[PDB]
């Protein structure tokens, strides 16, 4: 079984979504089989009340860009169990994107994927380009980052 | 003319089956061209089934109804507690927080209520839904609500 | 509340930070540590308009809201008689392709 | 401390040290003094912009607001990105 997966501890846990990022948020919840699921997205500084359960994965991405955010200053997300019924919060940020990543979203965000070899830039940010983001290479970083 | 899609869930024994028979065939042992105020409308009823099954293809199956009837008995408590699973399941579906709903209690005929109306009336209150109490067996309440759901997809829809 | 500023004179610009609390004099003297010249051989402006050295940088027109740290607000520098305030331009980005349009 | 960074054109821009260490090249690099013979002045300006907002808001725990990049300034910023490692 793969390590990145939830657990089916069928106890749930009242989460609170909360969105403060300037882009609409994908939660992404990973099943008890590493597969990641798409959830119902949420406008920029939203909050909905959300029924989880203990031990379950989720990650949050941009819902038309699939770019990175980040859940508690941390890009993974797994609530305990409700403390006496109180709910565990989840405040989802935009991360500290590097200054070549963010070019990368603003270009993309301008140029159709057919126009980007026709921009007067060198040839490897070609591919930089159209090596666009999503939950699959990021999971597999991920999984091999969390070993200890 | 506009058709609805509507969908009867609910815990295994509740009534939905009862309820769609019974506004369709008047009868206790699925289309109907209705008039709801002063609207011809067609009511597309979907399988009320109940087995546990989570799908894609259930998924999408689901996801295909506009208004959604979360079904309880009022002599099983539990049918009462499992109301915010089926609630937060169409919301997952559905892909919205705000979907077309109405609670209902069903077997008000029954003389073994374990389940006050003020306790429904107050958890409807909350998700911002009507309540309406039916009887699939003397067809109380059945025409109030489905046409209640009626009028919360129009509403929705604006 | 922080305030960031590009205190900026002929091609020279300073990227730095203060709070709107913080006085016109204190700012000279932030200078005086990265120039080398003393406040008495300074005068810190607004655009066009000087600034004295006893109002704060928030009484200049130097709030949270205008001098954020991804779009920080811009002091002109003049030095020692005084000079007129000159600051020389950036340079100017290329014709926004037909491709980004 | 501060470090002086000189674009193509002759500005020279007086950052932070701990703010131009964010890049990895300018790291590598540093003395007190860089030039730089490809990256003009209106692009090294607005990297700079970047050092300062990404030192206040590395630390910051509840959120965190949009760099903002200009269209024209996009193509011209990515590859001083790249080049800067950063
Ligand atoms: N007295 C009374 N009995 C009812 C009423 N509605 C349903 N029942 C009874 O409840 C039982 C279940 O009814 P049914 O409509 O099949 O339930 P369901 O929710 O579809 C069950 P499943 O999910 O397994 O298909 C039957 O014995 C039926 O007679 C009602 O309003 N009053
Ligand atoms: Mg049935």
């Amino acid at each position: 079984r793969p390590v990145l997966r939830s657990v089916n501890s069928r106890e749930p846990s009242q989460v609170i979504f909360c969105n403060r990022s300037p882009r609409v948020v994908l939660p992404v919840w990973l099943n008890f089989d590493g597969e990641p699921q798409p959830y119902p997205t949420l406008p920029p500084g939203t909050g909905r009340r959300i029924h989880s359960y203990r031990g379950h994965l989720w990650l949050f991405r941009d819902a038309g860009t699939h770019d990175g955010l980040l859940v508690n200053q941390t890009e993974l997300f797994v609530p305990s169990l409700n403390v006496d019924g109180q709910p565990i919060f989840a405040n989802i940020t935009l991360p500290v994107y590097t200054l070549k990543e963010r070019c990368l979203q603003v270009v993309r965000s301008l140029v159709k994927p057919e126009n980007y070899r026709r921009l007067d830039i060198v040839r490897s940010l070609y591919e930089d380009l159209e090596d666009h983001p999503n939950v699959q290479k990021d999971l597999e970083r991920l999984t091999q980052e969390r070993i200890a | 003319m506009t058709e609805y899609k509507l969908v009867v869930v609910g815990a295994r024994g509740v009534g939905k089956s009862a309820l769609t028979i019974q506004l369709i065939q008047n009868h206790f042992v699925y289309r109907k061209q209705v008039v709801i105020d002063g609207e011809t409308c067609l009511l597309d009823i979907l399988d009320t089934a109940g087995q546990e099954e989570y799908s894609a293809m259930r998924d999408q199956y689901m996801r295909t109804g506009e208004g959604f009837l979360c079904v309880f008995a009022i002599n099983n408590t539990k049918s009462f507690e499992d109301i915010h699973h089926y609630r937060e399941q169409i919301k997952r579906v559905k892909d919205s927080e705000d979907v077309p709903m109405v609670l209902v209690g069903n077997k008000c005929d029954l003389p073994s209520r374990t389940v006050d109306t003020k306790q429904a009336q107050d958890l409807a209150r909350s998700y911002g839904i009507p309540f309406i109490e039916t009887s699939a067996k003397t067809r109380q309440g059945v025409d109030d609500a489905f046409y209640t759901l009626v009028r919360e997809i129009r509403k929705h829809k604006e | 509340m922080d305030v960031f500023l590009m205190i900026r004179r002929h091609k020279t610009t300073i990227f730095t930070d203060a709070k709107e609390s913080s006085t016109v004099f204190e700012l000279k003297r932030i200078v005086e540590g990265i120039l080398k010249r003393p406040p008495d051989e300074q005068r810190l402006y607004k655009d066009d308009q000087l600034l004295d050295d006893g109002k704060t940088l928030g009484e200049c027109g130097f709030t949270s809201q205008t001098a954020r740290p991804q779009a920080p607000a811009t002091v002109g520098l003049a030095f020692r008689t005084f000079e007129a305030l000159c600051i020389e331009p950036f340079s100017s980005p290329p014709e926004l392709p037909d491709v980004m349009k | 401390m501060y470090v002086k960074l000189i674009s193509s054109d002759g500005h020279e821009f007086i950052v932070k040290r701990e703010h131009a260490l964010t890049s990895g090249t300018i790291k590598a690099m540093l003395t007190n003094e860089v030039n730089f013979r490809e990256i003009p002045s209106h692009v090294l300006s607005k990297v700079c912009m970047y050092f300062t907002y990404k030192v206040r808001y590395t630390n910051s725990s509840t959120e965190i607001p949009e760099f903002p990049i200009a269209p024209e300034i996009a193509l011209e910023l990515l590859m001083a990105a790249n080049f800067l490692d950063c």
